[PDB]
Parts: structure tokens; sequence; C-alpha cells
RNA sequence: CACAAACGCGUCUCAGAGAUAAUUAAUGAUUUAAUCUUAACCUAAUUAACUCAUAAUAAAUCCAGCCCUAGAACAGGGCACA
RNA sequence: CGAUGUUGGAUCAGGACACCCAAAUGGUGCAACCGCUAUUAAAGGUUCGUUUGUUCAACGAUUAAAGUCCUACGUGAUCUGAG
RNA sequence: ACUUCCAAUCAGUGAAAUUAACCUUCCCGUGAAGAGGCGGGAAUAAAAAAAUAAGACGAGAAGACCCUAUGGAGCUUUAAUU
RNA sequence: AACAAACUCCUAGCCCAAUACCGGACUAAUCUAUUGAAACAUAGAAGCAAUAAUGUUAAUAUGAGUAACAAGAAGCCUUUCUC
């Protein structure tokens, strides 16, 4: 959301000004595979009130993502944009998709892809055998131990 | 909740409702054409239809005489009902009276007026709404369908 | 306030000062009195400074019309057509000279709020910024997730 | 209860000029074929009915003079005859109302 | 152009008004009688019953109520629902309506052409049916789709089944809080002043507002309601009358939406029922005049003896 | 839901506002300057 | 219950899946024992909420007049055979 | 203090959990039954009468239970005025 | 349940308390210690008619309770003067 | 690091906030003494300046086209009916 908020506002154009209608569309795909850091999947909660008495609902982050796949990202951006009346206008330019199923109309409008802000670590099975042999063996286990 | 209520609240109550229609009905029998408020005339139509039905029963039937005694508050109209109105209506069954909407009264209240009258009265005819003549363009086109339909079927 | 009054951009009439400088002041008309004590400043200015002022500025025409009046006035007209009324009622000699000198240096445009302290034509030297002026071009102009034709 | 503040004219104009409170136009106005005046489609012509009502009052006024008593009513049918006409064979046995004016065009003899 | 308002009877002459009525009336009978061969006009393929399948409901007219007695001596009240004119109107594909089940449109009883919209009249002209009064949407699985224009009869429901009923209830207008919600009223004589049916306190002092769920006087009655678990006792064939246990919402001579019950207990109770609907032509046999449930005391049955 | 009784900066119960890392550096920068101040006044 | 209706004292109907807290049990390492695990993987028994399946709503653009079990007004349903 | 109308009831109830009942469970000087005690859970429910202006309390009958407390000790531009 | 006077629609005449300006929301927090206006967030095309009275510390009377005033008055006497 | 004041530099100056009380310089509009004569000058005099007293008088709004008020019926027009 940090880089998506900048693009929506237009804070990347040197011609920026709040009165002007400068703003860029952002298309975010694979929003079902987001990775919350730490234990925020079970600790962070999203709460809302329906208005009627006894209508206070608190939903855990895991529960909300299991029901609405794009709700986690949309709420994160919806809270980072400026709190004026332009926030409703500039949220309409944000397109969210749970997976890589994008309509052909949207695909033909794209220009460039923003880099990922977090370098994804690779698992043990993704390391090539050349890398495994290159990394030194730190210790020498005894021959008589049973693993 | 007025579901199924076919009668109307008029005057000072159920008793005053009958008396208001009693005076209107008496005027309708004597003059054969009266004008009043549209709501009161609409109610009066129902009684004027059935009063002739009691008149057809005869001068000798006691129920008809007692029924006509109450409704005809002027006592010189009972012979008229059994000897003029009743003999005149022998053919038709329910086509006794006509109701038309007179324009609003030229007064402050601006009530919705109606004119109620008996068939065959000795008065100038009302300006009834006349339908389009068969020579009109729309009617002539439709008559073409009927002539062709009757030619084959 | 700024929202109450009108505004204009910094503009020079007839592109003045580009090829040559032309004094935009055109004429002055002094309406003073010969007996009114309030016209003393105007009378002293006419006797002493008017003759020298005309020599320094040959492009203006000075009219002096001594007539019965209570409030002396000086009317200045400019080339673009703007006429500015002024009152020299009960002022010292040096105040009149300062006031008249200021009217000689004004371009004649309306004295209202100027939106910007600069004016320029064709400021986009070596190009103006557009969202494609700093984005590298991809081989074949392919979209981020576009499949190649072959 | 009492109002808390004075209603501004901006609010009053919105309420006093709402489309509900405005007068609606009427699209059921037509010209009467007989007299050329104005009437509504579902309402009898005002001019034509007033023409009839004036004549009906004259006929009824003549009937009053033919029955002096307040409780005198005919026991037979009634027929109205104008100047230059005589009762027919089918019209015999009925009371006769005589009017001096010529028979009106709209009124039709049988 | 301030064009004047018009109606069908405005410009028609006295010699053509009876003719036009005959013209439209003859068209309706020809159109209705030409649809009485659903299996002879190239119908859509029919699939065998499968678990979890849903059938198509009907639109019927509520006549009244009758008492009915069972073989154990108990008394039940049944509501006479008559199917007058029921035809499937249009079929919506699965992916264009909900994404899970297809939608089948069913019309109500026949109405006059002269009082319907231009688009509504044009829509029925293409299909070839007289206009209907009420139109409802039914959720039907893909294995029970019916070709539009296929008539439906009261035999679609076999006695012994549990059905639902959806119709607009009786509208009581703007009714007070005592009638609408059932609040108790204030006492009548112990000094009470101008307070006998008012709601009373509507909130608390601290909140300084009225909660959105607060009960207040307002409209009562004219809304859509559904009755579940109504058992079908008797089916009449020639008159197309359905008998349903209990009371169905809606006033007399109203149109009622009938469907198979969706209660969890009454699931998959359609294997022994016509699928996708009862076609009288295919059977080539005459059904009984009345279909009775096994527990119903028939009018021509010997009197109950508890021996 | 949780309120600070009375005024939030006076009284027995106050706001738990902690000292920040920026505030520590400001104190040290002033201390270093004053440490040099008392050396030039020494002799 | 002196309206063709309203009404109760009368009659009718009332539901599946997920998901959990304390707690209980299996496999097992830091600690080659054991050990329900703010150790991993898989898996089991298990409050109420809650969420959802499902059901209700569905036709853009006749509408002067009359009727209506529709209604404060405005709207709504009928007016071909009745 | 150029006014924030004051006890109890009537109507309508919003909320908390330090739970009276309903559901799950640990311990016992827990055999079963009836109990005592602790953990978890607030969607629903928590009676009708005699005396007192009474809240409170006593008493009769009953219920799965007749919970504690906040809400201007809720609620008089909705009512009551016994105190 | 049903009537009458009110009531709602149409036609005529047409008043009162009140009113700093209002383009007059909800929640938590703050604050002259109970916020439509402050702060942090939520909600948000604009108007009309008919209803219920939680809030605007609602409207009405320069608080009758309480205290103050070297401000009054009525009543009583074993106050002072007479 | 950066971003950040009524602070402090930079370019011009007419070159440093405020409640009670106190000091000073100017000044709107009247009348008079002399000037002035498309509306002023130097002086001498005062009924010498109103966004605020539940202010006074008069006129306007808002509340509001809201609260509330009235004529028994028909006809042949003033005669018969209903109370
Ligand atoms: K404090
Ligand atoms: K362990
Ligand atoms: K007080
Ligand atoms: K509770
Ligand atoms: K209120
Ligand atoms: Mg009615
Ligand atoms: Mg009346
Ligand atoms: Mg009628
Ligand atoms: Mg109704
Ligand atoms: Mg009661
Ligand atoms: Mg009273
Ligand atoms: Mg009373
Ligand atoms: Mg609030
Ligand atoms: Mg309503
Ligand atoms: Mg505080
Ligand atoms: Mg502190
Ligand atoms: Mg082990
Ligand atoms: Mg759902
Ligand atoms: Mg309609
Ligand atoms: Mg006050
Ligand atoms: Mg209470
Ligand atoms: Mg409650
Ligand atoms: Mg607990
Ligand atoms: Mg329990
Ligand atoms: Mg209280
Ligand atoms: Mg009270
Ligand atoms: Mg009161
Ligand atoms: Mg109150
Ligand atoms: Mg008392
Ligand atoms: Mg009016
Ligand atoms: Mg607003
Ligand atoms: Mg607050
Ligand atoms: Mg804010
Ligand atoms: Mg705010
Ligand atoms: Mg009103
Ligand atoms: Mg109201
Ligand atoms: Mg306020
Ligand atoms: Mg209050
Ligand atoms: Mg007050
Ligand atoms: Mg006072
Ligand atoms: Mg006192
Ligand atoms: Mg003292
Ligand atoms: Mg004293
Ligand atoms: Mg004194
Ligand atoms: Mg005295
Ligand atoms: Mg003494
Ligand atoms: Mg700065
Ligand atoms: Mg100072
Ligand atoms: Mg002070
Ligand atoms: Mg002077
Ligand atoms: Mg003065
Ligand atoms: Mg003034
Ligand atoms: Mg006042
Ligand atoms: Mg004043
Ligand atoms: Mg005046
Ligand atoms: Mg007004
Ligand atoms: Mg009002
Ligand atoms: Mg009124
Ligand atoms: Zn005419």
């Amino acid at each position: 959301a940090a880089m998506a908020s900048v693009k929506l506002q237009g804070l990347h154009k040197p011609v920026y000004h709040q009165l002007s209608d400068c703003g860029d569309h952002v298309v975010i795909m694979n929003t079902r595979h987001i990775a919350f850091s730490g234990n925020k999947w079970e600790q962070k909660v999203y709460s809302s009130h329906t208005g009627y008495p006894g209508g206070f609902r608190q939903v855990t982050a895991a529960q909300l993502h299991q029901k609405d796949p794009v709700a986690i990202v949309k709420l994160a951006i919806y809270g980072m944009l400026p709190k004026n009346l332009h926030r409703r206008t500039m949220m309409q330019r944000l397109h969210l998709f749970p997976d890589e199923d994008i309509p052909e109309d949207i695909l033909k409008n794209l220009v460039e892809e923003l880099p990922q802000p977090r370098k994804v670590p690779r698992r043990l099975d993704e390391y090539t055998q050349e890398e495994i042999e290159a990394f030194p063996r730190v210790w020498s286990p005894p021959e008589d131990y049973r693993l | 909740i007025s579901h199924g209520r076919v009668f109307r609240r008029l005057g000072l109550g159920p008793e005053s409702r009958i008396h208001l229609l009693q005076n209107l009905l008496t005027g309708l029998v004597r003059h054969e054409r009266i004008e009043a408020s549209w709501a009161r005339v609409d109610e009066l139509r129902g009684y004027a239809e059935k009063l002739i039905d009691y008149g057809k029963l005869g001068d000798t039937n006691e129920r008809a005489m007692r029924m006509a005694d109450f409704w005809l508050t002027e006592k010189d109209l009972i012979p008229k009902l059994f000897q003029v109105l009743a003999p005149r209506f022998q053919g038709q069954n329910g086509g006794y009276t006509r109701m038309l909407q007179i324009p609003n009264r030229n007064e402050q209240d601006r009530a919705k007026m109606a004119v109620i009258e008996y068939k065959g009265n000795c008065l100038p005819p009302l300006p009834l709404p006349r339908r389009d003549s068969n020579l009109t363009l729309l009617n002539q086109l439709l008559q073409g369908l009927r002539q062709d339909q009757e030619a084959s079927s | 306030t700024a929202r109450g009054t009108a505004s204009r951009f910094l503009t020079s009439v007839l592109h003045n000062g580009l090829g040559r400088y032309v004094q935009q002041l055109q004429r002055l008309s002094f309406s003073l009195s010969r007996d009114a004590p309030s016209s003393r400043g105007a009378r002293e200015f006419v006797e002493r400074e008017v003759t020298d002022f005309a020599r320094r500025n040959p492009g203006v025409v000075i009219y002096v019309n001594p007539r019965p009046c209570c409030v002396p006035r000086v009317v200045a007209e400019y080339l673009n057509g703007a006429v500015r009324e002024e009152s020299i009622h009960c002022k010292s000699v040096e105040e009149i000279a300062a006031l008249v000198q200021k009217l000689a240096d004004q371009s004649g445009l309306d004295v209202i709020r100027i939106r910007k302290p600069f004016h320029t034509d064709s400021p986009s030297i070596q190009g103006q910024w557009h969202p494609f002026t700093n984005k590298p071009t991809t081989l074949g102009g392919l979209r981020p997730r576009e499949v190649q034709d072959p | 209860a009492a109002p808390k503040n004075r209603r501004s004219i901006e609010v009053n104009r919105c309420r006093r000029r709402n489309p509900q409170k405005l007068i609606k136009v009427k699209n059921n106005i037509d010209v009467c074929p007989e007299c050329g005046h104005l009437k509504q489609k579902h309402i009898l012509c005002g001019y034509c009915y007033e023409k009839v009502r004036k004549e009906t009052a004259e006929i009824r006024r003549q009937m009053g003079k033919q029955e002096g008593g307040p409780f005198r009513a005919p026991t037979t049918e009634t027929v109205v005859l104008y100047s230059g006409e005589t009762p027919s064979e089918q019209d015999q046995g009925k009371r006769i109302i005589e009017r001096e004016r010529k028979r009106p065009s709209w009124f039709t003899q049988n | 152009h301030g064009k004047s308002v018009t109606w069908w009877d405005e410009h028609l002459s006295e010699e053509n008004v009876p003719f036009v009525k005959q013209l439209v009336s003859d068209e309706n009978k020809a159109q209705l009688a030409s649809k009485l061969c659903p299996l002879k006009d190239e119908p859509w393929p029919i699939h065998p019953w499968e678990p979890g399948s849903s059938r198509v409901g009907l639109i019927a007219l509520k006549l009244g109520m009758m008492p009915l007695w069972t073989k154990d001596g108990q008394k039940h009240v049944v509501t006479l629902l008559q199917v007058q004119d029921c035809h499937v109107l249009k079929y919506t594909p699965k992916e264009n309506h909900n994404g899970r089940m297809a939608a089948l449109t069913v019309g109500g009883k026949t109405v006059s052409h002269f009082h319907k919209s231009a688009s509504i009249l044009e829509f029925y002209q293409e299909l070839g049916l007289p206009p209907k009064q009420k139109v409802k949407i039914f959720n039907v699985t893909e294995n029970a789709v019916i070709k539009p224009g296929t008539p439906l009869y009261a035999a679609h429901f076999r006695p012994g089944q549990y059905v639902d009923v959806t119709a607009k209830t009786i509208g009581k207008g703007f009714q007070g809080v005592m009638r609408r919600w059932g609040f108790k009223g204030q006492p009548a004589t112990h000094g009470q002043t101008k307070t006998h049916r008012r709601p009373g306190a509507i909130s608390t002092g601290d909140v300084a507002r009225v909660w959105p769920g607060t009960k207040m006087p307002g409209q009562l009655g004219n809304i859509d309601r559904t009755a579940f678990g109504l058992k079908v006792w008797r089916i009449n064939t020639k008159h197309n009358i359905i008998y349903v246990n209990g009371s169905v919402p809606g006033h007399k001579n109203c149109l009622v939406k009938i469907k198979d019950s969706k209660l969890p207990a009454y699931k998959d109770f359609c294997k022994n029922l016509p699928f996708p609907t009862y076609f009288p032509d295919g059977d080539e046999e005459a059904l009984p005049e009345d279909l009775y449930d096994e527990n119903v005391c028939q009018p021509g049955a010997p009197s109950i003896t508890f021996t | 839901r949780n309120r600070i009784p009375g005024r939030q900066w006076i009284g027995k119960h106050r706001r738990p506002r902690p000292v920040s890392a920026q505030a520590k550096q400001n104190m040290i920068r002033r201390l270093e300057t004053e440490a040099e101040n008392q050396y030039w006044l020494s002799r």
C-alpha cells in the first residue's frame, strides 16, 4: 500500500498539485497470497458497526481474508490515502484481483510493472546443488549418532 | 382499515346518512333530474335503482308501500311512483338512471358535482358525450378488418 | 482580500522594453485654483517644477487649467487607454513632484493583484516533463504481461 | 415546541418551490364540438349544460303555475310542447306544457 | 408538442367497440390452445432425476379455505389454490443470473392487452401469449430446464409433498405502534392524560439519539412473506386446484408463488414426483378426478368407526 | 474506551508520554556544548 | 360481530453447513527417556456468538376516467371474455 | 441559581460480565442422587400476588432461573404525583 | 369492533411563543469537568409530505430552595429610644 | 540525515504584541468668524460618531401559508322536506 498510495495520489509526478486531477491507475494482482509479518494473521482485527444496536462485529485478519480475498489490501490503501473528499474518487482507479485473472481490457492499458518491495526468500528445495556444495559445512557430526 | 366497506360516512352519523339520502331521493322522484355533490349522488344512485324495483312489485304489495312510505317524505309522490315511474320502466332491468359529472360549482367550496336523472324524463337532454362517428379514419380502417373477416369466416 | 477583488497576470503592454522602451504616460491635466488656499501646493509646483518636468519628459503633454475649484486634481492618461484620477489637495511641493514622478513610471495597467511575479513565453526549453520522459523503453514496446505474437 | 433558529431564505426557497408543491398542468382539456368552448374529456361542457339548465328552469317554472298547490303532482306522464306544435296521438292522455319560444335545436321531438 | 392523453376506448366508435373486444378475445383462445402440446412442438431434452435437483414452481390464485378431516379424527384447514394460466416465459442461463443455478420465469393469470406497457405487450407478442398479471423468478438447476411457452398445471404437485408459499400479505396501512409491534399500552383510567397507545420512551438520555433499529409507527402489512412446510393434501385435476395445509399469506383472489419446500428435512423428496414437470400428453392416460393423500377422509368414504 | 482522569497533564494521574530517541540526542548535544562552555571559562 | 370486514380467546408455520473458548487425546524434538506443541507436519473430541448455504425482491418510459381485500397525500393492482 | 425539574412505579428498553438459568469442562472430604468450588461463553430468558408512597424487606404460590450494576442512581417537550 | 368531533387532501381567511450567523451527521478521545463545530477516524446526490419525542444542558418566568446585601417589609416581645 | 516557528540571517522599508489605568498624534459630520464658490482652508464652539443595555418607536421577516375558524338538503328561489 505504501507505493500504491503514492501512485494514486500522483506524488510521483513533478507536476503534482492537490487541486489538479493528476492520478494514475494501479492494478494489483495475486492479492490472495499476501504475507502478513509476524503473528498479525491472528492478532490484527478489523472491526465495523452496522449501526443497529448489538451490531458491533470484530473480524480477525485471517477470517476476513478467508471471506473477501481483496479486503485486506483494499482497507490498507483506503486508510493511507488523504482523508479529503478526493479519496473516494481516487479509490475508483484502484483495481484489485485475487489471482492472475485480469480482463483483456485492463491488460492492454498497462505501461510498466513496479518492483516488489520485499525480496522473497527461497526455500531449501529451491537452492541449486551448486549452491549447496558452495556453502561450507560448519561442523562435523559424530559418526555414531542417530538422526 | 376500511377493507370491504361499500358505504360512505355522510352527515352526522348512520341515521343522518339515511335522512340526507331521503331528501335527495324525494327530490329525484319529484323533479326527475337533480344535481348534488358527486359523493352524495353516487350513494343516491344505488337507492334510486332499487326503489324502482320495489315500485314494479305493485300498488297492493304491503312491503313496497311501507318502503315507499319511508323514502318518499312527500306524500303526493307515492301515487306518482306506482303509476308513472313504475309503468314506464318495464323493459330494462337495471338501466334506470344516468350519472354524469357536472363541472365544479362556482362557489368557494369548489365541490365535485354530479347530475342524476331518470330515463325518459320530460326535460331537455343532457349534453351526453358522443362517440366518434364510424366515418372517422381510425374507424374506417377497423371496418376494413370486419368486412374482410365476415367475408371469409 | 484576494477573493474579493479581481486578478491579472504580469503583462507588459505592446511588448514594451523588448525592442525599445516607450514611455507609456501620454498626458496630464492639472485643475488648480488661483485663490483657494488648498491649491497652494499645485500653484508652487506649476511655477517651479512643471517647466523642468516637461523638458525631461518630451513624450507627455501637460495641460494647466486654473479655474475655480475646491479640490485640485491631476488626470493622467496612458497609451493603452487607462485614465487615472488623482487628488493633489493640500500637499507640499515635494509631495506633488513625487506623485507626478510616480505617474510617469507606471505602465498604465490596472493596479490589482498580480498572480505571479514573473511572465514568460515558451518556458519549456529542452522539453517539458511528461510521464514518458524518464521511463525506459522495452524491447518491442511490450506491455508488462503481453504475450509475443510469434 | 419552539424553533431554535431562523430558517434562511435559501432553505425556504427549496421547500416552497419543490416540484411536489408546484401546480401540475392539465393535459385533458378539449374543445367542445358543439359550441367551441373549453371542457375536460370526462366532464360535461359547462356552456352546453348551462344552456340546458336555463331551459329546464323555464319548463319547471311553467309547471308550477299549472299546479297551484304545493302537494299537487300529476298521476300521468308529462310532455312539453313549444309554439307551432300540437299534441300527437301517442302524446294524448298526458299533461301539456306550453312554451311561447320556438322549439330549441338541441331539444328533439319524438 | 403537448400531446393529449389517450386510451384505447377514446376514438373507437359504438359500432367497433364490440368488434375490437371480439378481435382480441379470439386471439387469446387461439394462442392459449396452440400451446397445449409441449411434447409435440420440439421440446428441450429431458434428463433423469439427480440428487440435489430443484424443480419449477407455479403461480396460483387463492380462492378460500375449507375444513378437512383425517382418518385419526383430527380436523385440518386447507386453502384452495387454483392455477388459472401458468406458462414459463423466459429462460436465463446459469452464468447470467446467479452463477450457481439457472432462472426460469413464470407468469400469472391472463390480463387485458389495453392496460399494459408497450414493451410488455411487445415481449409477449414475440412469444405468442396473452399478457400475464404477476411475473416471478424461479431458481432451477440445469437438469430441470423447461422450454419457454410450456404450460403448467396443478398436477405438477403430487399429494403428500411439502410446499412453500410466497405472496404479499394483507396491507393494513399506517398502523400505530401497538398494532404494528405489539407494545403494551398505558392504563386507561388511573389518571393517565392523553396517553393510552403511545410507544413511550424511545431511547436513553445519554446517547442523545435514536438507534436505527428502534420500533416506530409506520407502514404495516404490504410486504412479501413466505410460509414454509405446508403439506399438500388434495390435488384437483380438471379445475387445477391445490389444497395446502394451514394458512397462506395474502388476501383472497391474490396471486401466490408456490414452490417445493426448502427445509432441510424435506430435501430430495422429488424422486417420486414428475420431473421436470407433469406433461399430460406423454402419459396418454387420464388422471383421477381428485388425488387424495393416504390420511384424508374422502367425502365418499364410510363414517369413522374407532372399533 | 480508556480515559485519562481530569486534565491529561496535571494532577496525580497524568499521561504516560515517554521519552523518545530524538529527545535523548537533543539533551546530549546541549550537554556537549555546555561541557565546552565550562572549559573556556576555567583558565 | 345490526357492512360485504376487522379482531382473539381461534387456526397455521418455524431450518442445514462452516467456525470456535476452557478442556481432553494422539505423534514428537530442544533433553535420542518422557512430554497435547507461544517446537514443526498431520490428525481427533469439543460452549455460545458469528459467517454463509438457502429463501424473499426483479419487466425502464398504457395511465385521462372509474373500481379495489392498495392507500394520509403521492404511489400500487385491476377496467378482453365479467 | 436572566432555572441542569426532584423519589417510586407505567411504557420502551441500549450496554457491561464480576453469570441466576440454558451449553462445554477441571477439582473434591465427587460411588449414584443431591451438593460445594474453579475455568470458558452475554445470542435469548429472568413470574404472578397480600401489607407499605415506597426502592428495600417480610410472607403465600410457582418457575429452567426470578442475577449484580451502569445508562442525568436511563426514560415527566410520553403518562402518573401516593411521598 | 363501530360511530361523531379532530385528523389527511381540495377551496377561502389566516395567529403565537421562538430566532447571533448556519452549507445544522455518527463514534471514541479531548476540553469551563456531558461536542452537529476541536483531534483521530467513519458515513455522505439534492429536495417534499406524514409520523414517534432521545438530544439541541429545548421554549416559557433576570430561581420560589440556599447564601450574600452595614437592601426592604409583616408579625411578637423580657431589644433600644419614647 | 531530512522535514520543521512570532526565533535569526537575506532584499526593501514607514524599524518590534497585549487586558484595567495613564500619555500622544491625527480625524468623520454639524454651526459661527474670515477665506472658498463643481464643496474647501486656518481658527473658535458643541445635543461632536453605536455590531451589543431580555434598550425605545416605526417597519420587516422566521415559526407559516402552519395552529385555528364557517353555510342542514333539493327546487319552480324562496317553497316544500330532515332535525
Ligand atoms: K489528571
Ligand atoms: K517439554
Ligand atoms: K441552578
Ligand atoms: K441480558
Ligand atoms: K426529541
Ligand atoms: Mg371503501
Ligand atoms: Mg363530515
Ligand atoms: Mg361507488
Ligand atoms: Mg388497506
Ligand atoms: Mg391496556
Ligand atoms: Mg391536564
Ligand atoms: Mg384519556
Ligand atoms: Mg452522541
Ligand atoms: Mg406510509
Ligand atoms: Mg478531561
Ligand atoms: Mg507526563
Ligand atoms: Mg521420544
Ligand atoms: Mg446471504
Ligand atoms: Mg397501475
Ligand atoms: Mg439560558
Ligand atoms: Mg423502570
Ligand atoms: Mg436489555
Ligand atoms: Mg467470565
Ligand atoms: Mg448452567
Ligand atoms: Mg431519573
Ligand atoms: Mg420520574
Ligand atoms: Mg406533560
Ligand atoms: Mg425529557
Ligand atoms: Mg400529595
Ligand atoms: Mg388550506
Ligand atoms: Mg445537511
Ligand atoms: Mg464527549
Ligand atoms: Mg476532523
Ligand atoms: Mg471532527
Ligand atoms: Mg401537517
Ligand atoms: Mg410532523
Ligand atoms: Mg450548540
Ligand atoms: Mg432537559
Ligand atoms: Mg430551558
Ligand atoms: Mg437572579
Ligand atoms: Mg427562603
Ligand atoms: Mg458587611
Ligand atoms: Mg438596612
Ligand atoms: Mg432605609
Ligand atoms: Mg408601614
Ligand atoms: Mg424595653
Ligand atoms: Mg522554517
Ligand atoms: Mg506595547
Ligand atoms: Mg483578569
Ligand atoms: Mg474644523
Ligand atoms: Mg451623542
Ligand atoms: Mg444604528
Ligand atoms: Mg426572553
Ligand atoms: Mg438594540
Ligand atoms: Mg419607518
Ligand atoms: Mg408566511
Ligand atoms: Mg410545522
Ligand atoms: Mg386543522
Ligand atoms: Zn359545449
